[PDB]
C-alpha cells in the first residue's frame, strides 16, 4: 500500500480521481538464518500475523456495511450537518485527507453505527422482494 | 449529500511497530540484516503535506538499541568463556603494561600449563601492596563482578550501513527541511520504504561517521535551557582524526579446555609506546568557533567556555572507540580547551576487558591484533553536556541512544489507514 | 476479533429460535463491529502458543467464510438458499421448530446430516452458476 | 483453506475443455498430546507457523485478486476483457479441444500480467458505471 | 420448507485450548511479571436464562494448564539463579550448643579458582546426609541431601513468590461458563450459567493437606470427589467458612552470604541471636473442632450407618505425612496429627518442621534452595478447604477412616476451576424457514 | 473471445516448502518426533498421459531430510551425560586374559573433593597416546577428541533405531511420485502420481552399502549426476538384497559409576571368556552374483573397458570401511575382500568404535555407551555408494573403488522419485460468453 501515500495532499477530490484509477492497479538462503536465530523468527511471525489480523478486521467491516468487493461504495445514510457543516465544494476541494479525517476523527462511531441499522433494513428489504 | 465509503485513502496515523534490517548485497552486521536493500531507492515526495516530527520519543531509537545489543549478545554467546582464567596473576615490570605469569589450565583436568602475558594496567586490580621490585599479585579486573566471554577472532564487529524498513502497511515518513530541529512541524515531508545506510559506530564524545548535515552546523536538544539533557551537534564539515597504536605486538595463543583458544599478547618487538590520536588543528579550531558561535546564539550574552569533563571513572571522561577490534579510551581534554567570546596529539590508554552497554557484568575481552593499528575516521558530531556570564560545556555521553538518535532524527513511522468517509450526491438506490 | 466473537451472539442460549434470530436481526451487525512486550512472547514458549491461537483463530475465521461463498452466502447473515427441507432430516412442524426450542436443540438434532445439507447446498449453488453463465 | 485439495489434481491430464466440467461439479466439493513436542521443543515450533501463516497469504492474494476482478464468490467468472490474438492465435477449439491447463499455462505466462491490467481496467470502468446509474 | 443459513447462531461445543492469564494492573512478584494482561474493571458477566450444561469437575483441561504454566514459572524463575553445585563437599557438622540444627563448616569455592574460603553455616538436619556414623560433640562428616541425585538451584532472593489472584481469560472465539449453582456436586448438569470472559481471582497457593486462602462455598460444607466409593480417589471438601492459623519461626537468624564466583552470592544462617525453638503454628481451637464436625455430618451423611473416624496419615516422608507450605519463602512442614484427631459427628499448637532443600511436585532430580530470612517469620492464613483421603478395605468396627490427603498439586487448583468450562462459539448453523431464494 | 477467470484450474508450479514427517501409528526418536499419524490405506492418484522433469540431484527433500535428521540427532544428545570430567590422564596396560587396553584414571564423584579410581576397557582407536608405549607395564594415554572437543555420552535410555517415516507436504502442495522403472534420476518422467504423503524411508546410517532400503522394480539401476566426471557418487540401486549377518562376539560385563550429582558414566568394565574380533558375514553367491550385475550395468555405460571393483585408498577409517550403527555399537568392516573383482559366507574383519565424530562435523563428539552380552544384528544390502577412479591415464580400464562421505547420498536414493510441487488454481482461458 506505499503508493497510496503518492496522493497525499491534493485537495482530497484530485485525491479521489486519482485513487478512482491507481488505487486498484497498486493493491494488485541467508534470510532463513535469521528466523532461528534469537527470537527474530518470533517478532516477523508476529508483524505478519497482526497484519493479516487488520487486513481482515477492514474486510470484515467493510462485509457489514453492504460494501465487500468494491473500491468506492455508496451508501442509504444521509450526511447530517452536525458533523461537519461545510458544504461539498469545501470538503471535496482546499481540503486533504488528512485534515477531513481530523475533522470527522469523533464521529466514527456515530456513521458506523448508521451504517450499521441501515444494512440491517437493505438485507430486510432483501428477504421481502423474495 | 449521502454517506460514501472510500477503501485506500492516504490517511495515516502515528504508529509503533517491528523495523527489519536490510542491507546492500564473517561480519555480524552482514549475517544479520539478511535482506537486500534496492538500488537507487524511491522516495516520493509528499507535496504541501506538513508534518509533526520529533527527535525524542522516536521508537525507532529504542528499537535499533534494543537491536544492536540484541546481536551483540548474540555474536559474543558461542564464544571462549574465559571463566578458567579467574586465577591469581604474578605480575613484574615488562623493562602501563606488565609482565604477569599465572597457571592456566589445560585440555586435561589433571595438568595446567604455566603461560606468561603482557596485560595492561587498566585490566588488572592489586591483591596486595605494588612493589617497584620482585613482584606482586594481582587478578583480572570484573573477575569478582562477572565471567569475561572471549570476542571469537574470526567474527568481525566492523560496523557497515543498514537499513531499517517498514513492513508491509507501514511507511517511514522523512523531513527533507534542512536546518530542522526536533520536536516540531516539518514543511517538507517525503515518504521513503527504507532509511539511508546507517552505519552503528559506538563512541561515547564525537560521532566518528555518519551523515553531515546538507546546511549548517545545528544544535539539537530536548530542552536546551535544562541542563540534564545531551546536546548533539550535527556538523557540516567533517573533521579528520587518526588514531593508532605504535606497538608491534606478538600475539601467541594456547588451550584452556576442550576445543578453547585464548589469545594474548606475547611480546613487544620494538619500544613500548603510548597510544594516540592526530586530529587536524585547524579543522578542529574551525569547528569549535562554529559550535561557539551556534551556541552564542542560543545562549544569549554569555561567554561559551569548551572544558574538558570533571573527573571520573575512565569511561565516562575519555572518548572512546573500537579501531579494528581494539578499544581506545582517548583522553581528550586538549580538544576542549578554549572560550568563544599542524595537528593535535591526545594520548589515549587502551584495554582488553569491556564493559559495553553501560552494564554490570558480561565483560568482554578484545583479543590483541599483532603489530601496529591504525585507522581514520571523519568526526561528523559531538555530544556536549552543559553545566547549568560564562556557561561552560563539556564533553559527554555514554548513553547510547544519542548516536542513534543523531541519525534516526528525521524519520518517523506512520501507519497507513485505507478506510474513510465523504459525502457524495449519489445514492446507494 | 473476527467473525461472530463476542458474548452478545451467546446470549439469548436457551431462548426459543424465534426470538434469538429476531435479536441477531437488530444485534450482529452492532457485536461484530465491536512491559508485556518484554517479558511475555521473549525469553519464554509464550509466543508460540499465542501465535498458535491467533493463527487458528484467522484459520477458523476464514473456513467459515469460505463455506459461506461456497454456497453463494457472502456479505449476509441470513440467507435464503433453494434447497428443499427433506422430512427426514427432522418431522418437527414449522412451529415446534421455530417456537419452543433452542439452537443448542437443534444443533443437536440434525448434527448427524449436517454433512449432507452441506453437499446439497454446494450442489444447488452449481446449478444457480450455471444459470449466470446461460442467461448472458 | 483455498483450492488445496488433493483432488484438484488428476484433470491435469485432460484437456482444457474435460478438464473445465469438471470445475462447478467437483470443485465446490473439493472446497469443502504429542503436539507438545513438535512445537514449543525446537525451531519447528517456529517453521510450521511460518508454513501455516504463508499459506494463509497466499489465499488472501488469491481471494484479492478475484475481489479486483469483480470475481468475488465464483469458481467461474466472465469478464469484459476482449480476447486478444496477441496473446494466442490458437483457435478456440483447438484450445479447448487439443491442450491441457498445463501446457495452456506455458503458452500464455509471458502475457499474464498484461491480462491481469487489463482485467483491473474493466472492473474500474464498471464500477464507474455503476455509480453513474444515479 | 427450504433451508436458510443463519450467521452468528448461539450454539457452542466443548474444546480445548490455551487460555491466557491477566491481573491487577496496579501491581520482583514472578506472578506480577507473568499474567501482565491488566483485568478489565467490573469485568462482563452474562447470565443465560433456562440453560442447562454439564460440567464436570474432573478432565477439566483449565486445571492441566494451569498445572504447566505453575511449573514453568517456577522453572523460569530459578533459571538465572546461583546454581549450588560447588557446595557438594565434605562437610564437618558439630550440634549447636545454645538435634534439628547443626553447626557445619565447609571450604567454598571464591572469586578466584586457585583459593579456596573456610565458611560455616548452620544448616537444619532435614537438609543433611550422614556420610559417616555420627557422634555427639564431634565434628562428623556429612553431604547435603539431594547432592546425589542431582543440582541444586538457590532461588533468587531478589524474586518473589507469594500469590497473588491471577485471571485466566479465554481466546477470542472461546467463553468460560460458570455454574451458580450454590450445591453443585462438580459433575452432571448445572441449571444456572453464567458466561465470563475470564475467572475469578485465584491465588496459586502451595500446600498439601489443607487449602490455605482459597474461596469460601457459598452454601454448606460440600464434599466433592471423582467417585466416592472408590476409596483411591482424593475427597475435597470445600467450607463455607475460614479457619484462621497462625504460622511462625521463632527464631532470630543473622544471615551471612559469601561468593561462590564472579557476580554469584551464597546466602546462609550464620548464627541465632535468641535461644534455639521449634516453629509452630496454631489454629483457632473452637472454629476447628466446629468445622470438623461439621464435615463429620457430611461424610455421614454420604456414607450411612457409619462411624466417621479422623486419624493421622499413615507413617512416610515428610512431603507425605504433614503439611506443607511456603510461608514468607519457607518452607514449613507442619505435623497435624493433632488436628484430624476426632471420633464422630485458647488454640491448638502444630509442631512444625522447617526445610532449605525442596523438591518441588515431587520431580526427583530438579532440587532448589531457599535462603533464610533474617529475624523470625509470622504468617497467618485462612483454611478454607481440606483434602481427605478414604481408608475402606476391611472396614472394621463397621466405621471408615479419613486422612489428610495431597501429594499432587493439581487437586488444590481444581478445588479453584471446578466452577469453570471453555467451550467454542459455532456461530454458523441452518434452520428451515419459508423463504427460498430466486432461481 | 472473451476472459474467463476459473479458480481451481489443476496446474501446479516447482516451490520449496517445510514438508513435515509423519509416522506410522503403533523411548526412542523418529517416533517422538514425526508423531503425525499417517493415514491407513494411504492414496494414490496417477494422473494419466502427465510427463514431467523430475531431478533427482539439486532436491530439497533431501536437504530437508539432511537437515531434519542431525537437528533431531543433536537435540536428542542436549539433554546427556558430558563426559568433559573424563578428560584425564589415562594410565593403560594390556588386558589380562591390542585392540583393547585396560586404563586406570582418577575420576571425579558427586562431591567435588573426592576422586574414585575407576579401571575400564577402551579400544585403541579412541585412545591417543601420549608416552611411548610399552613400557615397564602401562604407560599414559589421552582419550581421542580431547584436544578437539567435549564429549557427550549418549543417553542409554534412548535408541536412535531407524524405524520408517514418511514426508508429507503442507496443504496448498503436493508431493509427485515417479512411478516409471528404470527412470535414471533426471529429465522427464512418463508416468507420475499424486500424493499426500511419500513411501516410509528408514534413516539408515552407512558409508559403503546402503541397508534396509527400497528394491529397484525392475533391473539394476547405476544413477550418477555426470558418469563422466569421477567427482560425483555413483548409486547403485539393486532388485534383488543380499543378506549380511554382523555380530560382536564378545560377552561384556558392563558397569557404571557417578560423576556428577544425577550424572551417571557407562563403560565396560569386563570380558568374559576371552576376546575375539567383531565381523561381518555376507552370503557368498548373492554377492557374487550382484558384484558381476553390477559390473554389466557399468559395461553398458563405460564400453571398451575392463571393469575393475577394487579397495578404497588407504586412510581414515572414516573414508575406507564401511560403518554402520548395530544396535548403538558402532562397527567399521574392511570391506576389501568384497570388492575384489575384474568383470558359504564371505568373513568381513570390522573394528568398534565408541567415540564417533557423525557428519564430518569436528567439535561435536558422541560416546556411545556400551551393551553388556555380545551383540548380534541382520539387515539387507539393498544399493552401493561407488566412486569411479577417473585417472586420466589407464590400460584401458576404469576402476570403481567403495566411497561414501556425504550420508546425502544415502538419502537421495529413497528420495529420487519425489518432487514437491505448488497448487497454483488461479487461471484464464479464452470462452464465447461476455460479462455483460
Ligand atoms: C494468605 O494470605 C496472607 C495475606 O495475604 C499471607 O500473609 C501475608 O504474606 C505476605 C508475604 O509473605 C506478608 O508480607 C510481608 O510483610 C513483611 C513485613 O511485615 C511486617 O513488618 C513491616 C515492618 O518491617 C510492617 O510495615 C508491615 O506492615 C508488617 O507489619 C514485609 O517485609 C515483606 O516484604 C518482603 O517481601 C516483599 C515482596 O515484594 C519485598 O518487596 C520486601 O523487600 C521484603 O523482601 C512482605 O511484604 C504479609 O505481611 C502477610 N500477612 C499477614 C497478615 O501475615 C499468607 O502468607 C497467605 N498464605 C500463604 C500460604 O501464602
Ligand atoms: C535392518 O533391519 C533389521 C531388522 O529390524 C535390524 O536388526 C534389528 O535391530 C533391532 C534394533 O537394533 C533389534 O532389536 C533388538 O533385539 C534385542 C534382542 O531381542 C531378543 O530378545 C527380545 C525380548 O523381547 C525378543 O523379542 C527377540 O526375539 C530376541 O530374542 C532386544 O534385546 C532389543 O531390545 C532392547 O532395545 C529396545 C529398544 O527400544 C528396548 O526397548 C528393550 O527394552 C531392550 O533394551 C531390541 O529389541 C533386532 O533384534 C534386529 N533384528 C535382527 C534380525 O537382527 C538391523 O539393525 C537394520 N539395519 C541397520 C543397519 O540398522
Ligand atoms: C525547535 O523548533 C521549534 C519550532 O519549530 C521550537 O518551538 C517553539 O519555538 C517558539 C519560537 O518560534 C517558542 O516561543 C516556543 O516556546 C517553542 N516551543 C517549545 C515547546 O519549545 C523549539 O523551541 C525548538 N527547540 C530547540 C531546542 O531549539
Ligand atoms: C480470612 O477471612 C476473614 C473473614 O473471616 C477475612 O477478613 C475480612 O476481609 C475483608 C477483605 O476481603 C475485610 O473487608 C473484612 O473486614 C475482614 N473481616 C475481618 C473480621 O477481618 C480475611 O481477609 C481472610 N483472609 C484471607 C487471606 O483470605
Ligand atoms: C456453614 O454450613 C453449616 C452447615 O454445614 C451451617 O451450620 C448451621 O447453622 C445454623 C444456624 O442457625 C444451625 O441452626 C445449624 O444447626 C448449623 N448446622 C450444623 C451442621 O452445625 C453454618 O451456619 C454455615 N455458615 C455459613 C456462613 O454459611
Ligand atoms: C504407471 O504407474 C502406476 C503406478 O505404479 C501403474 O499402476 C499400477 O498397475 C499395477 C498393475 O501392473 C497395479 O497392480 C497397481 O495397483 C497400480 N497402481 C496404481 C497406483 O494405479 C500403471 O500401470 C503404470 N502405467 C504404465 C503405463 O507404466
Ligand atoms: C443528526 O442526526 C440526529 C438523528 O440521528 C438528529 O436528531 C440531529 O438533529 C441531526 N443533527 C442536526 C444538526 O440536524
Ligand atoms: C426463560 O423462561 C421464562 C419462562 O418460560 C421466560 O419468561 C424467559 O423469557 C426465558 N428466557 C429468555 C431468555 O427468553
Ligand atoms: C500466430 O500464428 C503464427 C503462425 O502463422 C505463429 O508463428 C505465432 O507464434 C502465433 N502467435 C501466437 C501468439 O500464438
Ligand atoms: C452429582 O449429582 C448428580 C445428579 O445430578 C449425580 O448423578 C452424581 O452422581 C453426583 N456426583 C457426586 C460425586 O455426588
Ligand atoms: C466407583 O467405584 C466403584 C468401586 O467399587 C465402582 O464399582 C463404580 O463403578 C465407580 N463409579 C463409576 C461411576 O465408575
Ligand atoms: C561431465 O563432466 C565433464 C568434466 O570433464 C564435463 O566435460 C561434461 O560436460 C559433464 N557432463 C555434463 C552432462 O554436464
Ligand atoms: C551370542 O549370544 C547368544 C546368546 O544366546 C549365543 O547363542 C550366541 O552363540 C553368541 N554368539 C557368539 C559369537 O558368542
Amino acid at each position: 500500500s506505499f503508493g497510496f501515500l503518492g496522493a497525499a495532499g491534493s485537495t482530497m477530490g484530485a485525491a479521489s480521481i486519482t485513487l478512482t484509477v491507481q488505487a486498484r492497479q497498486l493493491l494488485s538462503e541467508c534470510q532463513q538464518h535469521l528466523l532461528q536465530d534469537g527470537h527474530w523468527g518470533i517478532k516477523q511471525l508476529q508483524t505478519r500475523v497482526l497484519a493479516i489480523e487488520h487486513y481482515l478486521k477492514d474486510q470484515q467491516l467493510l462485509g457489514i456495511w453492504g460494501c465487500s468487493g468494491k473500491l468506492i461504495c455508496c451508501t442509504a445514510v444521509p450526511w447530517n450537518s452536525s458533523w461537519s457543516n461545510k458544504s461539498h465544494d469545501e470538503i471535496w476541494g482546499n481540503m486533504t485527507w488528512m485534515q477531513w479525517d481530523r475533522e470527522i476523527s469523533n464521529y466514527t462511531n456515530t456513521i458506523y453505527r448508521l451504517l450499521e441499522d441501515s444494512q440491517n433494513q437493505q438485507e430486510q428489504n432483501e428477504k421481502d422482494l423474495l | 449529500l449521502w454517506v460514501t465509503v472510500y477503501y485506500g485513502v492516504p490517511v495515516w496515523k502515528d504508529a509503533e511497530t517491528t523495523l527489519f534490517c536490510a542491507s546492500d548485497a564473517r561480519n555480524v552486521w552482514a549475517t544479520h540484516c539478511c535482506v537486500p536493500t534496492d538500488p537507487n531507492p524511491q522516495e516520493m515526495v509528499l507535496e504541501n503535506v506538513t508534518e509533526n516530527f520529533n527527535m525524542w520519543k522516536n521508537d525507532m531509537v529504542e528499537q535499533m538499541h534494543e537491536d544492536v545489543i540484541s546481536l551483540w549478545d548474540q555474536s559474543l554467546k558461542p564464544c571462549v568463556k574465559l571463566t578458567p582464567l579467574c586465577v591469581t596473576l604474578e605480575c613484574r615490570q615488562v623493562n602501563e603494561i606488565k609482565n604477569c605469569s599465572f597457571n592456566a589450565t589445560t585440555e586435561l583436568r589433571d595438568k595446567k600449563q604455566k603461560v606468561y602475558a603482557l596485560f595492561y594496567r587498566l585490566d588488572i586490580v592489586p591483591l596486595e601492596e605494588e612493589r617497584k621490585g620482585n613482584s606482586s599479585k594481582y587478578r583480572l579486573i570484573n573477575c569478582n563482578t562477572s565471567a569475561i566471554t572471549q570476542a571469537c577472532p574470526k567474527v568481525t564487529f566492523d560496523p557497515i550501513p543498514i537499513h531499517y524498513c517498514a513492513p508491509a502497511g507501514y511507511a517511514i515518513l522523512k523531513c527533507n527541511n534542512k536546518t530542522f530541529n526536533g520536536t516540531g512541524p516539518c514543511n517538507n515531508v517525503s515518504t521513503v520504504q527504507c532509511t539511508h545506510g546507517i552505519k552503528p559506530v559506538v563512541s561515547t564524545q564525537l560521532l566518528l561517521n555518519g551523515s553531515l548535515a546538507e546546511g549548517e552546523i545545528i544544535i539539537r536538544s530536548e530542552n536546551l535551557t535544562n541542563n540534564v539533557k545531551t546536546i548533539i551537534v550535527h556538523l557540516n564539515e567533517s573533521v579528520e582524526i587518526v588514531c593508532t597504536r605504535p606497538n608491534n605486538n606478538t600475539v601467541k595463543s594456547i588451550r584452556i579446555g576442550p576445543g578453547q583458544w585464548f589469545y594474548y599478547t606475547g611480546d613487544i618487538i620494538g619500544n613500548i609506546r603510548q597510544a594516540y590520536c592526530n586530529i587536524k588543528k585547524d579543522d578542529w579550531i574551525r569547528t569549535l568557533q562554529r559550535v561557539g558561535k551556534k551556541l552564542a546564539e542560543h545562549f544569549p550574552r554569555r561567554i561559551i567556555n569548551f572544558t574538558q569533563p570533571a573527573g571520573g571513572d575512565l569511561e565516562i571522561t575519555t572518548h572512546s572507540f573500537n579501531c579494528r577490534g581494539e578499544f581506545f579510551y582517548c583522553n581528550t581534554s586538549s580538544l576542549f580547551n578554549s572560550t568563544y567570546n599542524l595537528d593535535i596529539t591526545i594520548p589515549c590508554r587502551i584495554k582488553q576487558i569491556i564493559n559495553m552497554w553501560q552494564r554490570v557484568g558480561q565483560a568482554m575481552y578484545a583479543p590483541p591484533i599483532e603489530g601496529n593499528i591504525t585507522c581514520k575516521s571523519n568526526i561528523t558530531g559531538l555530544l556536549l553536556v552543559r553545566d547549568g556570564e560564562t556557561e561552560i560545556f563539556r564533553p559527554g555521553g555514554g548513553d547510547m541512544r544519542n548516536n542513534w538518535r543523531s541519525e534516526l532524527y528525521k524519520y518517523k513511522v506512520v501507519e497507513i489507514k485505507p478506510l474513510g468517509i465523504a459525502p457524495t450526491r449519489c445514492k446507494r438506490r
